[PDB]
């Protein structure tokens, strides 16, 4: 496992929140991607695990306004430190976003705002630099 | 309501990463 390319996770994030979303069937993704796109889906389920277990309330009254302050919440997740388990928060804010805000099992136009906005942060920040993936 | 989020986030961060 090794430090992968702004390119590939531009691949990635987008096959993440497309299956996350439900608008990519299994077989049509790249193997090897589909790989790490399960991989991230299960980390956040660990992460939101150990969220559920210590706080009643779901991220959906902050989020709810994701519009204009999602890279806000994403900025003070990064601003004391850059690790694999805030990189997991942040797809794990992702995640809810589609699950729960977005309009379900659907590739809508807000999902691709969700995405740039994912994208230009992790690439922007060199999230790339904490967080290794296999082969 | 957000900033609250963050902070809950990184109280979950600190118990998945618990020691690593």
């Amino acid at each position: 496992s090794h430090k992968k390319s702004g390119t590939y996770w531009a691949t990635l994030i987008t096959a993440f929140l497309k299956t996350v979303s439900k608008v990519e069937e299994l077989d049509c993704v790249d193997s090897a991607v589909l790989v790490d796109v399960s991989k991230i889906i299960t980390l956040t389920q660990e992460f939101r695990r150990h969220y559920d277990s210590v706080y009643r309330a779901d991220y959906g009254p902050a989020l709810k306004n994701w519009k204009r302050d999602l890279s806000k919440l994403f900025t003070s997740l990064f601003v004391d430190v850059i690790n694999s388990g805030r990189i997991v928060g942040f797809f794990d804010v992702g995640r809810y976003v589609c699950e729960e805000v977005l309009c379900p099992g659907s590739w809508t136009e807000d999902h691709e705002l969700l995405n740039d906005c994912m994208t230009h942060f992790f690439i922007e920040n060199n999230l790339m630099n904490h967080f290794p993936l296999e082969d | 309501t957000m900033e609250n989020l963050s902070r809950r986030l990184k109280v979950t961060e600190a118990l998945f990463d618990i020691m690593s």
